[PDB]
C-alpha cells in the first residue's frame, strides 16, 4: 500500500 | 507562469500558477476517485481516469454545461493516462492489469500495446511529432522505458537508482526528460535515450507524486504536504510552495495550447490509409497502421482482417 493510489 | 490543471480525486481544479494563495476552480466536479489527467487543447477536450469507477472519462472545457461522458470502462486500476493531441488517441497504464493500451479519443478500437514485464506502470508521456512514449513503473523492477506510441522498440532507458519513479514528464524545447521519485525524494532529468542523467533537485522532496513544466520552472504534486510545488527547470533553485491546502493531488499540467504545439500529422487526411488505427511511429514515414487487440493486419500493412 505504501505508493499505491488509494480507494 | 500557466494554469496549472490537476486531479484531486472529487474534482478537477484549475489553478493559476502565479496566483496560487487564491483559491482553485473546479473544471469538474462529483468525481469519486479522479487521479490521471490530461487534455486535448485543440479540441477543448479534458480526460481523466477515476480508479474507483474504474473509468476514463471526458468533458468538453469551451461548452457550459456539457456532461461528463465515459470513454473507456472495465479498467481495474488506470493509474496513469496520456493524450495524443497530434494522432488523436488515448494512451494509459493499468497497473492492476499490467498493461499500456491506446484507443482513439472516442475511446473505440482499443488495442493493448504492451502487456509482459509490467508490474506497478504508472505515469505515461508522449512525444507525438517524434513518434515516442515513455512510462515509469515503480515495482520490483523499477523503471523508466521508452517504446514507439505504435508498440515498437521498447526499451528500458532507466534502470538504477530508482525505486518509486512517479512523475515523468518532456521539456519539448530542450529535448529532456525529467522524473520524479518518491522513495529517494528527488527530480532527475536526463535525454531522451536517458542518456547524460543529471540531478534537478537532489533531495528532501517528501512525496512527489506527478509533474509537469512550462517555460523554464517545474511543477509537481506532492502526497504528504498536499500542495504544487515549483522550481527552476536547470539548477533546481528558487524551490516554492505555490498551491497548498489541496484536498488530495494527483496527476498534474501545464494547461496551454503552448504545450501541444502544432504538427503535421504524418496520418495526413486519410488515416494513413490504414482501415483502424493511425498510430505515430518513430520511424519513417512516421505513422504505423494498427488493429484492435487480436485483430490481424494484412499483407498490405494497412487493412485490418476484416
Ligand atoms: C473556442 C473557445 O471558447 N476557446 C476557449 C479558449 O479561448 C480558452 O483560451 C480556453 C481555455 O480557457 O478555453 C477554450
Ligand atoms: C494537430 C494539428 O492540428 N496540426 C496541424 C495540422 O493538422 C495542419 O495540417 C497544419 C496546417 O498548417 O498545422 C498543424
Ligand atoms: C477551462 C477554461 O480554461 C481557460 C479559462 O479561460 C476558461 O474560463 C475556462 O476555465
Ligand atoms: C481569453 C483567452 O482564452 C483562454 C486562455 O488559455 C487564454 O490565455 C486567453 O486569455
Ligand atoms: C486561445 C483562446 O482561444 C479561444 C478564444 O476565445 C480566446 O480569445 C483565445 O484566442
Ligand atoms: C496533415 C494534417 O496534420 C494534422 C492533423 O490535425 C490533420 O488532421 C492532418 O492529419
Amino acid at each position: 500500500l505504501p505508493n499505491a493510489i488509494g480507494r | 507562469a500557466p494554469l496549472l490543471l490537476y486531479a484531486n480525486r472529487r474534482d478537477l481544479r484549475l489553478v493559476d500558477a502565479t496566483n496560487g494563495k487564491e483559491n482553485a476552480t473546479i473544471v469538474v466536479g462529483g468525481l469519486e476517485d479522479a487521479a490521471a489527467v490530461d487534455f486535448v487543447f485543440s479540441h477543448g477536450l479534458i480526460y481523466w481516469s477515476d480508479v474507483s469507477e474504474e473509468a476514463i472519462k471526458r468533458t468538453e472545457f469551451n461548452k457550459t454545461e456539457s456532461v461528463q461522458n465515459v470513454v473507456v470502462s472495465g479498467l481495474l486500476s488506470p493509474d496513469g493516462l496520456a493524450c495524443d493531441w497530434l494522432g488523436e488517441k488515448l494512451y494509459w497504464t493499468d497497473s492492476e492489469t499490467n498493461r499500456i493500451e491506446v484507443s482513439n479519443l472516442d475511446g473505440s478500437l482499443r488495442k493493448v500495446l504492451f502487456w509482459q514485464e509490467l508490474d506497478q506502470p504508472r505515469a505515461i508521456a508522449l512525444d507525438p511529432s517524434s513518434g515516442f512514449m515513455y512510462w515509469t513503473d515503480w515495482g520490483e523492477v523499477p523503471k523508466i522505458e521508452r517504446a514507439g506510441m505504435d508498440g515498437s522498440s521498447r526499451f528500458i532507458i532507466i534502470n538504477s537508482e530508482i525505486y518509486w519513479p512517479n512523475g515523468l514528464t518532456l521539456d519539448y524545447e530542450e529535448q529532456k526528460l525529467y522524473w520524479a521519485d518518491a522513495k529517494l525524494n528527488f527530480i532527475h532529468k536526463s535525454n531522451l535515450d536517458g542518456t547524460n542523467r543529471q540531478a534537478v533537485v537532489k533531495g528532501s522532496l517528501p512525496h512527489p507524486f506527478a509533474l509537469t513544466l512550462f517555460e523554464d520552472i517545474l511543477y509537481w504534486t506532492d502526497w504528504s504536504t498536499h500542495s504544487i510545488l515549483a522550481c527552476n527547470k536547470y539548477t533546481g533553485e528558487g524551490l516554492r510552495e505555490i498551491h497548498s491546502d489541496i484536498f488530495s493531488p494527483m496527476d498534474i499540467h501545464a494547461f496551454s495550447q503552448q504545450r501541444q504545439p502544432n504538427a503535421t500529422n504524418p496520418c495526413g487526411i486519410d488515416n494513413g490509409g490504414c482501415s483502424h488505427l493511425c498510430l505515430m511511429s518513430p520511424v519513417k514515414p512516421f505513422y504505423q497502421c494498427a488493429c484492435p487487440t487480436g485483430v490481424k493486419l494484412l499483407e498490405n500493412g494497412k487493412t485490418c482482417k476484416d
